[PDB]
């Protein structure tokens, strides 16, 4: 209930700053002024055209390595168990396969960006 | 013996980060099985009383169960204070 | 694809299926399906081309939808009973959702649309895998929860599968789509007897897998995927076309061939449960499968189609690779009817 | 049942419907698949917390793991489709018929 | 200077002193002067709820000693 | 279909997680531990067909603990009758139900 | 390079030793306060029992008054076939009370920050 | 009854689902799914699931960032669609909104079996348990049990993650 | 009285950001043999006020090709999250006491990136899009390593509660047990706050103004405020995590002073670093995080899991 009040206060302050920024100063908007910036000149194509991603394979791999973090975050609590040999074996096993998947993609040129 | 020597030489010269990483990983894997304190950690975890110790109904045939906490029977944590 | 990677992926497909088959927990069964699909997508695209990409994409979409539905059914079942064990579903709505999810995984009508397209889009080896090994897991799950399932929905989907397999197979000249529609009809037969006797389901599945393995291996040996390309095999390998002719008649279900045993066993079991009408429809409809098998046998073995001049060069070369189990598969596909009482060992 | 449970099941039904009815982009369907997983995670978590099944607190994490694998799988296929056609449209993949 | 950088650093340090000191003083002011109670687990929350009930003024911070057991 | 490798080898690959009454960490119990214990012990070894008829009482109690459908119905009935009798002024709620109780430890 | 690496490893070993001692002491302290909680638990259990039973009795009397006109209503009738004690649902205990107590009872601990 | 916070949160959850299921531009679909993930975090937090809520929020933030990159890379069109730039998207959005409205009305003013079963409402607080014990979080204990009880689960999930890396490398190879 | 505390936390933080702008200008000035602002107010004290007033009385412009709704939402999200990230910090007491404070910090930080992505996309300008895609790449580069480093360091603490970090370090700073993780963590916080040499998203030399080039006046000032607030917040977190200050329950002002001095030192170190180095190419940053930091981080996670068990040094509060 305190965190909800905090979030509400912060969003309200930011929104009021935007409101002031838009309603206090004088506004003189014309087409030349509101046009897209490309350093002196008119853009050739649209900025909504497909923009190639050369690290597309590291982006997919990030999705799988980010879930390794969800499996490793309970580790401070897992350390409190009685069968520490099973916990340590399992935790070590998990990080070893994470290192092996990194070694696989590295040696197969999966970390190099497309050319 | 001399193949791996020059191999680790070239690795330390070209990829010291990977050398240190494999050293630290291998140590983390093998050292816990040679330690006399891993059992101490298991025992420390077992000595932590998270829930209530439910008493047993005395039937006159329990020579090794205390009838009051300060009685001498039962487990002792003396080893822990001196640790 | 590196051979070691291909072996690892085939082993992951098989281990996902075995996880589905050995598990007692619904979550582990779901994990088995997930692992199977994950390893199976690359096997479809092993020979890269736009058609293989499209087939793998349609396959992934269908199977992932089925997976979400399956998980939702598990969660509703847990909500109405704090149970994770796969026995008999507690909630009727969860059972409907589960049945439809497994029917989508199997490709039963009306969820049959994906099977012909994906089968046509991939190679003959991947088609062999897709039409034999990919059936074990959902069928085993269905066998476990058989008492719980509603007969009306299951039998509706089974009769639809038989009808649609026959009708769709009538129109094909590509051999992979013929095999796919054949598979759809066979699945209909397997699921029609499921609420009565799971041993008959297992027997039907074993005989179908034997005949399908034999057919796919014969199609690989004579590297043909169309009807007209298979019309040449007589002028290079006549024994292959004769064996294919007999295997085709066994698929048709004609006696004294093995293919007739599953149909015969299923009809008999159904009559015991006072169900004369469903079986009469099923057999009269399997007549369509027999028709297009007979058409393929006409074009391939019983008559001789014209050939080409370059076949003379092929006359001089033996096959580089030989299939070890092809001979055994043909014999088990044709000559096993006298051993029918051995089905008791399946229960 | 509780109002909250009804809302989560409705979310699953809506995402399932979204997946079923395709438009032009494949990425939108992939998003619908993710949405279904999100609703399954929430529903299972609510049921598990409510009944105090302690050991079942780990299954939503497994659910997320597999969901990530499925998401990764979906994006790979989209990369290959887009490389073939220069577009991720569903209509392009009509080469194979029934 | 270089020591002319120090006035801005001092203003920034004075601005950063405020949140922690204000939180400490507000905690002490609204918790009977004794360091707002921490309830990370439900046992501590149960202790706080029992304290609120026995105070008689519906405040957890008010503490009843041995003068309350006749 | 179901090859029981666990039972043949005595492994416990996933049976530790199938039910709510089975060995939780720190002995934390399930909310419906006793009802489930009772339904499991009532139906054990008699098979699925007999268990659904002969253990329906235990299972109905278990489901009531799980979802609490009858309890919410009874509470709704009581509160509707309270609302109705209060609107007409026939019934006056006690002080200990309006916020003026003498709280006890 | 040797000197830098040696200073680093020595720093780490000193830190490890210090943290080992400090965390052992912390674990002893945690055991001690857990045992205080254990010594206190019976009194809390006794008064929790009395509090729950008193709330149930008050609800029962108010329900005997409220549900007298409805024709076929057994006051205090259980919804279970079993006759053993069932832990009361939160709604049953606070069903006939003010929204502030219901809020404090359901979300009081979760929201306390 | 009390503040019906979780009801508002679950309604916003459904609204975000309608937002991204209407199948508009992916930039707005991912926005809708982020909103849904955040309010689902809140829903789970209100029941005692702090770790699970925060975890699903974190995971979906990472996933939607990858999806934003892929949308600019392969999902772009000269005029990306919003919920009001298309009759088809707007119609799906409105139909989902008032379908949720009809479900919620029919459920809270009388007691109907929609598809599975029925419900009267009362707010979520009624089904709680009033349990009083512990120096720990039971959620944290059950999740930590993955390393002592759930050895088999750890094995199968680790294998699937390694295989997933290998699989994406195989799929995106080309040739 | 709780709103008094919220305002007490927020008003000061914005003032500290305002004067961090001046301190950075003067520190970079003196490292460059010049002075920086010394005219507007004694020693440039009034320069931040003039800058703020100049920005909020200038005309804000909405681009013709831009998506107006996301264009306006992005800076609101940025500033509101920058303010929110402060509430669980124990100084020595937190405004909000959380069980999982570290994990809340991670989630809010991970959500902060969307404002940069959305603002760049909403702008519908080429340079803004290039900046936004650089932000995608930057998150992919440092996100996995940053989380595993926190996990490894936190194992000694025993929980994810931020106030426990004070007790963990009653006798020694946690940097004497994990200085390698501390180094990698410092560089990851440089990358996570888009700061030189890791400030690829702004790309001032390369892309002129990156994601915020279109932005003018008040909306622009909001992005600036958010970034500098994040710079102070990260350093404060770094101070609490690796250089725990002794805390006296009966005199918390001493802890407050110690903590503020340490976070000021770390912020000035950021400014120094910016004055000293050349900018990393964006592909290179990914290589740096994935081929050097991630292997060492995996090995050190293994080591920090094994070490408390080997030595019977495991911490309390499961
Ligand atoms: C009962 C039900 C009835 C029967 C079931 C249905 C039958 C359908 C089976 C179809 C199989 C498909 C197939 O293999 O190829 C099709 C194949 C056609 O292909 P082809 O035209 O001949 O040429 C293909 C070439 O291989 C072109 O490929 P290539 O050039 O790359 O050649 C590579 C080749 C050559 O291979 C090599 O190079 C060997 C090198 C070794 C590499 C080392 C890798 C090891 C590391 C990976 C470890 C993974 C472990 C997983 C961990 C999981 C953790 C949970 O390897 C292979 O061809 C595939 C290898 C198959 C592996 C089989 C091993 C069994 C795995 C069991 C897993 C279960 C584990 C326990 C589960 C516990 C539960 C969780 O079909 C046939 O040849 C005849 C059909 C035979 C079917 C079986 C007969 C019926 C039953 C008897
Ligand atoms: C039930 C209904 C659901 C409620 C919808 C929420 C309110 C949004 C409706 C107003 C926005 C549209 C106004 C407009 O078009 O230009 C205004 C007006 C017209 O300009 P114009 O050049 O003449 O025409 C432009 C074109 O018409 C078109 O130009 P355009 O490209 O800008 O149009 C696109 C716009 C048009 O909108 C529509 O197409 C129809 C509106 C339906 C959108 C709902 C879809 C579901 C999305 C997720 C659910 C969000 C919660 C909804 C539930 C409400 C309860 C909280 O769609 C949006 O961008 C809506 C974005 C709202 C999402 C805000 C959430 C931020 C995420 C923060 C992180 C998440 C943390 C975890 C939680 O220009 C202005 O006045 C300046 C901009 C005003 C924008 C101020 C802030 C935007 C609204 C705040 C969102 C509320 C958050 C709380
Ligand atoms: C190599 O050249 C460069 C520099 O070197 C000379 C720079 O410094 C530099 C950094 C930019 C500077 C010019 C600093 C600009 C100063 C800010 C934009 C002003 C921000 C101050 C306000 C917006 C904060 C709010 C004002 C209030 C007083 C705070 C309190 C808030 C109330 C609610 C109370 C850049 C980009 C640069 O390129
Ligand atoms: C730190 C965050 C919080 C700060 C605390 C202060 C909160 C500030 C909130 C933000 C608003 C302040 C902006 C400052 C200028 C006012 C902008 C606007 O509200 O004024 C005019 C509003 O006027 C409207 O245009 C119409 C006037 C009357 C409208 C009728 C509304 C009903 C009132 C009935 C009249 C009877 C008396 C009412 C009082 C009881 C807009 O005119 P316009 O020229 O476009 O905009 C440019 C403004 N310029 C000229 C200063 C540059
Ligand atoms: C017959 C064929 C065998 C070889 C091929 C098998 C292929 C599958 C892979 C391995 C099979 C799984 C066997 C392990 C099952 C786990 C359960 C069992 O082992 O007990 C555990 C014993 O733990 C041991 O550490 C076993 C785990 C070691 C396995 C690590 C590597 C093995 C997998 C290798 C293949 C996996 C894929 C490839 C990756 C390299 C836990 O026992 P414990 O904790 O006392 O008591 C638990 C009860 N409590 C909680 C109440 C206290
Ligand atoms: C409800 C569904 C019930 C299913 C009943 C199926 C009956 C089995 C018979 C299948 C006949 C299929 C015929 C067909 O599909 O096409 C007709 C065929 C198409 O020629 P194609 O070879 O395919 O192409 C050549 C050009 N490229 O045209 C013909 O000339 C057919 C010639 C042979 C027809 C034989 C029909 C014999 C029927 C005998 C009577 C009993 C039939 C079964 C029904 C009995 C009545 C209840
Ligand atoms: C936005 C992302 C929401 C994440 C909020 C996380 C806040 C948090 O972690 O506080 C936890 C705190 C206490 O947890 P413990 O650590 O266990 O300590 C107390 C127990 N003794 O939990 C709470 O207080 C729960 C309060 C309600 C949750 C807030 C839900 C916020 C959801 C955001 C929705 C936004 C508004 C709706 C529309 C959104 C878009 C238009
Ligand atoms: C004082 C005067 C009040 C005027 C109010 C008008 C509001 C409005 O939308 O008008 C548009 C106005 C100015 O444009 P013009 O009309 O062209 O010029 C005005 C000068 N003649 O535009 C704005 O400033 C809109 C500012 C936003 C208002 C605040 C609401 C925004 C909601 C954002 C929600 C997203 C939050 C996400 C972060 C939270 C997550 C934890
Ligand atoms: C048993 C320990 C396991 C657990 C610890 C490890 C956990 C995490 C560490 C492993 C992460 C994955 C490592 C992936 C390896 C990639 C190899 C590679 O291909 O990179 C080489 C670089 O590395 C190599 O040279 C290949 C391997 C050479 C040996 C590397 C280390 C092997 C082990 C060395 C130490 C042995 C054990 C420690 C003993 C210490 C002495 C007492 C090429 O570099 P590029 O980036 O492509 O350059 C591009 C510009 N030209
Ligand atoms: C007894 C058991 C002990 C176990 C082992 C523990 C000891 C470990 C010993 C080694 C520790 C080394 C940790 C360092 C981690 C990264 C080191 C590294 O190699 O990174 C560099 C790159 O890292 C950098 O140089 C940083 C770039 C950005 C610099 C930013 C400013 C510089 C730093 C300022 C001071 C840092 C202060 C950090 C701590 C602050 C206090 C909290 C590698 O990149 P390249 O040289 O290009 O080679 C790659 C191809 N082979």
């Amino acid at each position: 209930m305190n965190i909800m009040l905090t979030l509400l206060t912060n969003v309200t302050l930011a929104s009021l700053l935007v409101l002031i920024a838009f309603w206090l100063p004088q506004l003189n908007a014309y087409s030349e002024k509101t046009s897209p910036y490309e350093c002196g000149f008119d853009p050739m194509g649209s900025a909504r055209l497909p923009f190639s991603m050369k690290f597309f394979l590291v982006a997919i791999t990030f999705l799988l390595f980010d879930l390794e973090i969800a499996l490793l975050l309970p580790l401070p609590w897992a350390s409190q168990t009685n069968n520490l040999k099973t916990m340590l074996t399992m935790a070590l096993f998990l990080l070893i396969l994470l290192a092996a998947s990194l070694a696989y993609e590295w040696t197969q040129k999966g970390l190099e960006w497309a050319e | 013996a001399g193949r791996i020597a020059s191999f680790l030489k070239n690795a330390w010269a070209k990829e010291p980060v990977l050398v240190a990483s494999f050293a630290i990983g291998g140590l983390a894997i093998i050292l816990p099985s040679l330690s006399p304190y891993t059992n101490y950690a298991i025992r420390i975890n077992r000595a932590t009383p998270y829930n209530y110790p439910v008493p047993l109904r005395d039937d006159g045939n329990m020579p090794d169960v205390p009838s009051h906490p300060q009685d001498p029977q039962g487990p002792s944590l003396e080893w822990l204070k001196n640790l | 694809m590196n051979p070691i990677i291909y072996t690892t992926l085939i082993m992951t497909v098989m281990s996902g299926t075995m996880l589905v088959m050995i598990s007692s927990h619904w979550l582990l069964i779901w994990i088995g399906f997930e692992m199977n699909l994950l390893a199976m997508i690359p096997v479809l695209m092993k020979n890269f081309n736009p058609r293989a990409t499209e087939a793998a994409t349609k396959y992934f979409l269908t199977q992932a939808t089925a997976s979400m539905m399956l998980m939702m059914a598990i969660i509703i079942n847990l909500l109405y009973s704090g149970q994770w064990t796969i026995t008999k579903m507690f909630n009727p709505v969860a059972m409907t959702m589960m049945t439809m999810a497994l029917a989508m995984k199997l490709g039963l009508s009306p969820f049959h649309f994906w099977v012909p397209e994906v089968t046509q889009g991939i190679s003959l080896q991947a088609g062999l895998l897709l039409l034999t090994w990919q059936k074990l897991a959902p069928l085993s799950v269905l066998c476990q929860i058989s008492q719980s399932i509603n007969p009306n929905l299951m039998l509706t989907m089974a009769m639809l599968s038989i009808l649609i397999g026959g009708w769709g197979g009538l129109n094909q000249t590509q051999l992979r789509k013929i095999m796919a529609y054949s598979s759809i009809a066979h699945m209909g037969w397997m699921t029609a007897v499921l609420p009565y006797n799971t041993t008959m389901t297992i027997l039907n599945l074993l005989i179908y897998i034997t005949m399908t393995l034999a057919m796919f291996m014969l199609l690989i040996h004579s590297s043909a995927t169309t009807t007209l390309s298979l019309s040449h095999t007589w002028n290079k390998m006549p024994v292959i076309t004769s064996l294919m002719m007999v295997t085709l008649l066994s698929m048709g279900g004609l006696p004294p061939l093995s293919g007739f045993m599953p149909k015969w066993m299923i009809i008999q079991e159904m009559t015991k449960n006072e169900s004369i009408i469903m079986p009469t429809l099923m057999a009269m409809t399997a007549l369509l499968n027999l028709y297009f098998y007979m058409r393929l046998a006409y074009s391939s073995s019983l008559t001789m189609f014209p050939s080409t001049n370059n076949m003379k060069m092929k006359w001089q070369f033996e096959h580089t690779k030989q299939m070890k189990l092809l001979p055994t598969m043909i014999v088990l596909s044709t000559l096993v009817l006298p051993m029918t009482p051995a089905l008791s060992s399946l229960n | 049942m509780p109002l909250v449970y009804m809302n989560i099941i409705m979310a699953f039904a809506i995402a399932l419907a979204g997946l079923l009815m395709y438009r032009s982009h494949l990425m939108s369907s992939l998003l619908c698949l993710e949405g279904m997983m999100l609703s399954l995670f929430i529903m299972s978590t609510l049921i598990i917390l409510n009944t105090h099944f302690t050991l079942a607190n780990m299954m939503p994490i497994i659910l997320l793991v597999f969901a990530a694998c499925e998401a990764a799988l979906g994006l790979s296929l989209l990369v290959m489709v887009s490389n073939t056609y220069g577009t991720d449209y569903v209509q392009n993949l009509n080469l194979l018929q029934c | 200077m270089w020591f002319e950088i120090l006035p801005g650093i001092a203003v920034m340090a004075a601005c950063l002193f405020i949140p922690g000191m204000a939180t400490a003083h507000i905690h002490k002011f609204t918790n009977g002067g004794k360091e707002k109670r921490v309830a990370h687990f439900s046992y501590q929350w149960n202790l706080m709820e029992r304290d609120r009930r026995i105070s008689g003024v519906n405040r957890y911070h008010v503490t009843k000693g041995l003068e309350n057991i006749d | 279909p179901f090859f029981d490798v666990q039972k043949r080898l005595g492994l416990d690959l996933d049976r530790w997680m199938t039910i709510q009454s089975a060995e939780q960490p720190h002995k934390i119990p399930g909310r419906c531990h006793a009802f489930e214990k009772e339904w499991i012990e009532c139906a054990h070894g008699i098979g699925g067909i007999r268990a659904e008829k002969e253990c329906k009482i235990e299972f109905d109690d278990f489901v009531e603990c799980l979802l609490r459908q009858k309890t919410m119905k009874r509470l709704s009935a009581i509160k509707r009758q309270r609302d109705k009798l209060i609107k007409e002024g026939k019934y006056t709620p006690p002080p200990h139900h309006l916020g003026k109780e003498d709280p006890r430890p | 390079g040797y000197s830098m690496f040696a200073v680093g490893i020595g720093t780490l070993l000193f830190g490890y030793w210090s943290m080992m001692k400090w965390n052992r002491e912390r674990r002893r302290l945690q055991i001690e306060d857990f045992e205080a909680r254990i010594a206190l638990m019976p009194l809390f259990q006794a008064e929790k029992d009395r509090r729950v039973l008193q709330m149930l009795r008050e609800n029962l009397e108010e329900e005997a008054i409220i549900m007298k006109d409805v024709p076929d209503w057994k006051v205090g009738e259980s919804v279970f076939h079993t006759t053993r004690w069932v832990t009361p649902m939160m709604g049953e205990l606070y069903g006939l009370r003010t929204n502030e107590e219901i809020l404090s009872a359901t979300y009081g601990f979760i929201w306390y920050t | 009854m009390t503040m019906y916070i979780a009801f508002i949160l679950s309604t916003i959850f459904v609204i975000g689902f309608v937002g991204f299921s209407s199948k508009p531009s992916p930039i707005y679909g991912g926005l809708g799914l982020i909103v849904s993930g955040g309010v689902g975090c809140g829903i789970v937090l209100n029941f005692g699931g702090s770790f699970l809520g925060l975890m699903v929020f974190l995971i979906y933030l990472g996933g939607m960032l990858v999806v934003f990159g892929y949308t600019t890379a392969m999902a772009t069109e000269m005029y990306p669609e919003v919920w009001v730039s298309n009759k088809t998207v707007f119609g799906a959005f409105v139909s989902g909104l008032m379908m949720e409205f009809c479900m919620v009305y029919y459920a809270l003013k009388e007691e109907e079996v929609e598809i599975i079963f029925k419900f009267n409402g009362l707010g979520d607080w009624v089904i709680y348990d009033t349990g009083d014990s512990g120096f720990f979080s039971e959620e944290a204990m059950g999740i930590a049990a993955l390393y002592s009880y759930g050895t088999w689960l750890v094995i199968v999930t680790g294998w699937s993650l390694l295989i997933g890396v290998v699989v994406i490398m195989e799929i995106t190879r080309g040739n | 009285m709780f709103m008094i505390n919220i305002l007490s936390l927020i008003i000061p933080i914005l003032l500290a950001v305002a004067f961090l702008t001046l301190v950075e200008r003067k520190v970079l000035g003196y490292m460059q043999l010049r002075k920086g602002p010394n005219v507007v107010g004694p020693y440039g004290l009034l320069q931040p006020i003039a800058d703020a007033l100049k920005l909020f009385t200038k005309e804000p412009l909405r681009p013709a090709t831009s998506s107006i709704s996301m264009f306006i939402i992005a800076p609101i999200l940025a500033l509101s999250l920058a303010l929110t990230m402060w509430v669980p910090l124990p100084m020595p007491y937190p405004l909000i006491n959380m069980n999982l404070g570290v994990l809340f910090m991670l989630a809010m930080s991970s959500l902060a990136v969307y404002s940069i992505l959305w603002s760049g996309w909403a702008s519908n300008s080429k340079y803004a899009l290039i900046g936004a895609l650089r932000a995608v790449a930057q998150t992919i580069s440092y996100e996995v390593t940053l989380a595993i480093i926190l996990l490894s360091v936190l194992l000694m603490n025993g929980s994810y509660t931020l106030s426990t970090l004070i007790t963990t370090q009653e006798h020694i700073w946690m940097i004497f047990t994990s200085w390698p993780l501390a180094m990698m963590w410092f560089i990851s916080t440089l990358a996570e706050t888009n700061r030189a040499p890791f400030d690829l998203t702004e790309g001032e030399s390369e892309l002129v103004s990156g994601f915020n080039v279109e932005y003018a006046a008040g909306p622009f000032a909001m992005f600036f405020m958010a970034e500098y607030a994040n710079i102070i917040m990260m350093n404060a977190f770094t101070a609490i995590l690796f250089l725990g200050a002794s805390h006296d329950p009966h005199t918390p002002e001493l802890y407050t002073i110690n903590f503020v001095l340490k976070t000021l030192a770390l912020t000035i170190t950021f400014l120094w670093i910016r004055a000293s180095y050349p900018r990393f190419r964006y592909d290179q940053l990914m290589h740096l995080l994935w081929k050097s930091f991630l292997p060492l981080t995996l090995a050190l996670c293994m080591w920090h899991i094994s070490l408390p068990i080997m030595t019977a040094s495991i911490p309390p509060q499961s």
